[PDB]
């Protein structure tokens, strides 16, 4: 019994935790795409 | 015994009816030029998209035009522009020579022969931008396109007229299905009927000659270049022969297509088609987007790839199927290409390494592959025998975290995890080994219908094949049945589960089992 | 008074004018390509004024062909759509060309397509409930009347007869009509689309306007204003209640993305154009209720990488109303519609709007569901013995409960003989609560599949 | 008839030329630096006509000490560099300069070199195996005769090592000619390399061309070209088998991409030029077989950050037959050579090529490493003992066989003073054999490290108390 | 570059030095300033090429 209450709590912190880490990775993708944009732009900007 | 006879009547024939009477020409000149970009002062009355001449027989075309200039991407030979050249204009818009002479030659996006067998007979031109079938000039996609791999032609059925995505990381196996999609055309074209004939236009894009050879041999070695050609624009080429070379073959396959032909025509790979256009897109100073891309490369592919249509019966119900590659990074399908041509197409085959090296080939993700046209592109048969194997698939994917714990799994679902892994195993499939639509037919009912539930899953695939070819040397009365009724009769399918059973009764598995009963 | 194309970039083209001619912004002018392979007709939407008598254009064509110098004629008016119950039972494309019928409403009035929203004091402030007539619906997702629902489903889940039944219950049971925004329309798939319709008979009902993805970002930018342009003819000058259907909104998003890069702005966060929220903002302000008339809009939403957090996603959901989820395990089941339960919402399943009892109700309804989705993985696994007296009392409960959550609509009857059922949504609460109370556990399982109301029920039950 | 200096900017220069004496696209223009310190002469190779008589020409030479407007003199040619079997056994740069010989093969026939790929119908896929006596790349990456062969990996996973340790296996007992190309590397390493090959005998079939990373941009953008032209006059002239060797052709790529703002072109994703794609493109086109006519070329390809998701290894992808992929967490678990199994790939991988024995003992290998992969994170949180019987079985097997991978190498004994060990192909295909099947489940996993055969395995593993 | 001058000179007299840079990334965010504000195009996190 002890084992089936361990093993819920922790399937429910292993999603909570991958809840987590995909919003994470959701800003840092989306970071990632406007400071591509940040440079590509100053270049264009600079060679304008 | 080369006779000077048939040479000289050539070379008087040429002579003798040589003449290049004088013609107004607009001309410009090269006022700069860098790295395949040329621009040219003058030409008032230049179309955009225009084909321009440059001396020592260079090919431009006309993309920026401006008051100052035109912009033209060099097709080749660029290192041979300089700044006062004379730059004349064609006064056509790009356009390729079309034909059955294509068929089993491999041309540059021009149209130009590049395998060396001599001059191509042209039935015709067409412009590279005619517009697509407009809405009133289709007909919903019904007819199946087999592409002989078991996984595609169950799960993710491609119907003529379709536009099949192929997406997936490098060395995932995607030109090998688009491969053994050509090759299972062999049957059909030797049929000799135009409406079962498929004439397949493989356009390679960036791709290194000998991979292009490669591809090419491996066509051969199945008899696929008789009806097959190639679109070459291999890593060395312009960028704007990278860029063009879709439309090319896509323009070869409309000629096809509007005579009443059926055309399968695969672009390996549209990610380097996109890389040509924003590398010119940047070259002549477009304002860039998300990675850098102009803001027409959407644009790009949806006009390419909605040419791909089945033709309305008054049209001559031709079709043209298209199979763009994508090749994603790190299994990003969210990148910016990736996300166009996933929203462009009817339906995705998501190709992953780590399926690959799980030994699943062709390693298709059946949970995220998806076909919109769905069992519209299958027969009857396919359609019977398919059905549960989506739900089996997604119930043993679910239960799969219990394969070590199958005794204390209730009889369900110690069932369903042995179906799900033998139909796994079924699933699987060698390279350049395409199934005709009935072998696939007997064996997903192999697979469904729990005649390799007594089989170990090791032996499987060996059993399948054993089978398969038992049928064929005993019993083709049954494929026979198939393929002209594309149906399983009930008489079949009792004589089917005869011979299953007998087969069982003389078959051995590798661990000195039985597999009766 | 004729321009002249001085710069041809792609579909961005600058036309110098005379001095005292300078079109307006939006202004629609019209150039000619006269080469005999590409010849055609360009429409350019007048994007900047560049200065010097020169403006920036969006062509709404490819230019390819297309010649500097040649002469450009100013229209005088914005891109303008036909209006009138004449545009019923015909395609169009984003410039108000008939597909199916080349020049037929040229001829009607023309609406020109960038218009207001309604004036700030005209504007109802009350919500109302879109009684639609579906239980799964009306009970648990209520949609908003001129409101906003985000559809969501994958392929082969029911939601193109989904579309129909709403096109078939807005043109009954309201005697509205319908207008379909096809943005970024796959050409098969609006093929597709039109026959179906024309089978199922609903075409007559429903207005088609396709911007397709073989054409420039300006089409299909604007398709989905020449859509609302039609249904906000029908529901101001006709007086009746529209149902608008956009696919995709996330495209026109796209769309208007991929415009603002041509024409050399700056992209914001993720690459989305700087104007993103005003774009969606002007587009969805014109759907709402007004004048006691209204335009209801269920739009295909895609969310990139799903992420909800995306900008595109982040901007449309705040002038979602309601969600509509369709899921292939509902669909399996054979439950119709499919709409997930769990995962479709409303914003106003609130006491305050749809009434204390119609809550609570939904609520239970709700937790029941959820507890069966809880105990699906014991009786998948363990097997359905394993669990105890009540969890066996809560899944029979709940399996009748999500078997009446199935109806038989309206679409359906083209494929199975029998009609369609309109359940009030009185009897609809009320059978909820007395299923939901266990009066109705006795029942067979088959007998909550596909009917309307209680009456129905016992029709059903009587034949078993 | 001679052009001046313009405008001067890092190693890009503009020159103004008369009317009609504007060069020609790659033309080697030659310029002078009177300063005492810095006192040479410039080669610009012109890089673009800007209108106006001006031409964009890139520095082979730093710029320092130039001066604006002084006389810039048309060669009429482009860089061109000597040929023949004179450069056998001589150490080049980029410009054909003999470096260990100044003024050696100023007398030789001189090829340009800016030259069109093979035609394509002269080329034909290869798919002969080059047999090297190491476990990894003759069991999962077989490397191809006259093919392209490639090393990825980030900086400092043992590209160099494994290049150097390939010369030692394949061009010590090469009946032809070998070419190296130093394209923007260490010249230590470069020094190290010809002490190497001199005391190795192998220096006489060798030509090396080093253009180092201390060079300015455009020495590093054609080091590759010459070394490239050298081999294409031994494959197309001689008619010899060629061993090409570039380390690090990653670095023809980055200085494109250093001189690309600086020549004016909007940047592309991720910094990279425009024309990323079609540069490689061209180069490793010139780098192929023909028909009859074999180049063996093994490039050492950098990965920026480790990302192989970036441009310049994704596009270098493309033109490889064999790629051996290194990995930085094979690196840090100190297994050396430390090639990915999982990434690496070869096109000569196929039962028709290798057999059906090599194939199925190969992808067998493949499966357990990828299950064991999979279960790693499993492993490191919930421990071992929370697997099922098999799945340990499988974790054994998989430790073992990621361990046997591993090979003391030739060229890696001045890293670990242990000698280097050849494994037959025969041997390995048996003992991964036997490895997969469980048969040395009973060694400790350390008997199976930085070995060679199997009779390696027994000693390693009798003198670490259990008897194979 | 001054210390490495400075260090070259006793390097090419016979005598073995030993450079210590604290810190580069200081270098180069020097350099990067001044070829910002020479206007000379930005790469990657705006460094020059
Ligand atoms: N069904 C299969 N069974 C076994 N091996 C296969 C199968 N399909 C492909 N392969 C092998 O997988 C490797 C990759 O195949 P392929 O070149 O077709 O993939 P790709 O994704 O197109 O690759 P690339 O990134 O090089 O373009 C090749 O060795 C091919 O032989
Ligand atoms: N209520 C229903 N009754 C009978 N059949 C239905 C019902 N809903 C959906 N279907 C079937 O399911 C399929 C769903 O396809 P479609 O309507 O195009 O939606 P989607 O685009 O999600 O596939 C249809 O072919 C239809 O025959
Ligand atoms: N086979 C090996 N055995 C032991 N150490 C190695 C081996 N290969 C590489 N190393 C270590 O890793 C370092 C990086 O190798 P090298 O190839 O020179 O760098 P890169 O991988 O960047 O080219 C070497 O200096 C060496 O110390
Ligand atoms: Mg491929
Ligand atoms: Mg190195």
């Amino acid at each position: 019994a002890s084992r089936r209450r361990a093993m819920k709590s922790a399937t429910d912190n292993a999603d909570d935790l991958i809840k987590a880490l995909t919003l994470a990775a959701n800003r840092e993708r989306q970071a990632q795409i406007t400071q591509e944009i940040s440079e590509i732009v100053g270049g264009a900007n600079a060679l304008a | 015994t080369i006779s000077a006879a048939d040479i000289e009547g050539a070379i008087e024939d040429y002579v003798s009816s040589f003449s290049a009477d004088t013609e107004r020409e607009e001309i410009g000149t090269v006022i700069d030029a860098g790295d395949g970009i040329a621009h040219v002062e003058g030409l008032p009355s230049v179309m955009t998209q225009e084909l321009l001449e440059f001396p020592g027989g260079v090919l431009g075309v006309a993309l920026n035009l401006d008051e100052h200039s035109v912009g033209a991407v060099i097709l080749g030979e660029f290192e041979k522009i300089e700044e006062g050249q004379q730059v004349k204009r064609t006064g056509e818009v790009l356009s390729v020579p079309v034909g059955d002479a294509f068929l089993g030659r491999v041309v540059n996006p021009l149209g130009q022969p590049i395998d060396g067998q001599g001059d191509i007979a042209a039935e015709t031109r067409r412009a590279l931008e005619l517009q697509a079938p407009s809405v009133v000039q289709r007909q919903s996609v019904s007819e199946p396109l087999q592409t002989g791999i078991k996984a595609i032609d169950a799960m993710t059925p491609i119907g003529r007229g379709q536009r099949q995505l192929i997406i997936g990381d490098r060395k995932t196996g995607k030109t090998a299905v688009c491969v053994d999609t050509i090759l299972n055309q062999r049957e059909a074209w030797l049929t000799g009927d135009p409406k079962q004939q498929v004439r397949c236009v493989y356009v390679a894009i960036g791709q290194k000659g000998t991979t292009i050879a490669s591809v090419k041999r491996a066509l051969e070695e199945g008899g696929a270049m008789e009806y097959t050609t190639i679109v070459a624009a291999p890593a060395s080429d312009a960028a704007g022969f990278k860029w063009l070379a879709p439309y090319t073959g896509s323009a070869i396959g409309q000629h096809w297509m509007y005579n009443g032909k059926h055309v399968l025509i695969v672009f390996d790979d549209l990610s380097k088609q996109a890389d040509a256009y924003r590398a010119i897109s940047l070259l002549l100073r477009r304002p860039p987007g998300r990675e850098a891309f102009p803001g027409d490369v959407f644009y790009l592919h949806s006009r390419l790839l909605e040419r791909c249509a089945k033709l309305s019966d008054e049209l001559g119900g031709g079709s043209m199927t298209g199979l763009p590659i994508i090749e994603t990074k790190a299994n990003d399908i969210s990148a910016f290409i990736p996300t166009n041509v996933i929203s462009i197409t009817d339906g995705q085959c998501f190709l992953e390494s780590d399926l690959f090296n799980q030994g699943v080939r062709p390693a298709i993700n059946v949970g995220v592959s998806v076909s919109r046209v769905g069992g519209a592109a299958q027969i009857k048969a396919m359609k019977e025998v398919a059905g549960s194997l989506r739900l089996d698939l997604s119930q043993y994917r679910e239960l799969e975290a219990f394969a070590a714990f199958a005794s204390d799994l209730d009889a369900a679902s110690k069932a369903q995890l042995d179906r799900g892994a033998r139909l796994v195993e079924l699933l699987k499939q060698p390279q350049y080994s395409p199934l005709a639509v009935e072998e696939q037919v007997v064996a997903i009912f192999l697979g469904t219908q729990g005649h390799l539930d007594s089989v170990p899953v090791e032996d499987v695939q060996r059993f399948e094949s054993e089978l398969l070819e038992h049928v064929k040397a005993s019993h083709s009365d049954i494929f026979d049945g198939i393929r002209e009724t594309k149906k399983l009769s009930e008489e079949a399918e009792e004589k089917l589960v005869s011979v299953i059973n007998e087969f069982k009764k003389g078959f051995q598995a590798s661990d000195g089992s039985s597999v009766v009963v | 008074t004729a321009g002249r194309v001085v710069r041809i970039t792609g579909p961005v083209v600058d036309v110098e004018f005379p001095r005292g001619s300078v079109p307006e912004l939006f202004n629609a002018l019209h150039a000619e390509i006269t080469f005999g392979a590409l010849a055609k007709t360009l429409t350019l939407e007048v994007a900047q004024h560049l200065g010097d008598s020169l403006v920036r254009c969006i062509s709404m064509q490819p230019t390819d062909g297309l010649v500097r110098g040649v002469e450009v004629t100013d229209t005088g008016a914005s891109i303008s759509v036909p209006v009138g119950d004449g545009v019923k039972g015909h395609v169009f494309n984003a410039l108000g060309d008939c597909l199916d019928d080349p020049g037929y409403g040229k001829d009607f009035e023309h609406w020109s397509i960038h218009r207001k929203p309604p004036a700030f004091s005209d504007l109802e402030p009350r919500t109302e409930m879109l009684e639609t007539g579906l239980k799964v619906v009306d009970l648990l997702t209520p949609y908003v009347r001129g409101g906003k629902i985000a559809l969501f489903g994958g392929a082969g889940v029911g939601k193109t007869v989904l579309i129909q039944e709403m096109i078939n219950r807005i043109a009954r049971n309201f005697g509205g009509t319908s207008v379909f925004a096809g943005v970024g329309e796959r050409t098969r798939e609006g093929n597709d689309l039109w026959v179906e319709l024309a089978d199922a008979n609903v075409l007559k009902d429903t207005a088609l306007v396709f911007g397709q993805m073989d054409e420039p970002p300006g089409t299909r930018m604007r398709v989905a204003l020449s859509a609302l342009t039609m249904a906000e003819f029908f529901r101001d000058e006709q007086g009746q209640d529209v149902l608008l259907f956009i696919d995709n909104i996330f495209r026109f998003t796209q769309a208007g993305s991929e415009v603002s890069t041509l024409l050399g702005r700056m992209p914001s966060a993720v690459g989305y154009q700087p104007t993103l929220a005003d774009e969606m903002g002007e587009l969805q302000e014109r759907i709402t209720s007004t004048r006691g008339r209204s335009i209801t809009s269920m739009q295909a939403v895609y969310v990139p990488a799903d992420d909800y957090t995306d900008p595109a996603p982040a901007t449309t959901f705040a002038h979602l109303d309601a969600t509509t989820e369709l899921s292939r395990a509902v669909f399996s089941k054979g439950i119709f519609p499919a709409v997930d339960p769990l995962a479709s919402s409303s914003t106003i399943l609130d006491p305050a709007i749809v009434g204390d009892e119609h809550y609570r109700v939904a609520q239970e309804v709700i937790r029941i569901l959820q507890r069966y989705k809880d105990l699906q993985d014991i009786i998948a696994i363990l097997g359905i013995d394993e669990l105890s007296e009540e969890d066996k009392q809560l899944v029979n409960r709940a399996r009748r409960i999500e078997r009446f959550l199935s109806q038989n609509m309206m679409a359906a009857e083209q494929f199975t003989g029998q009609p369609g059922s309109t359940v009030p949504l009185k009897e609809t609460i009320e059978a909820f609560d007395k299923l939901t109370k266990g009066e109705f556990d006795h029942l067979p399982e088959q007998a909550f599949f596909l009917i309307g109301g209680l009456d129905d029920l016992a029709k059903k039950a009587e034949s078993l």
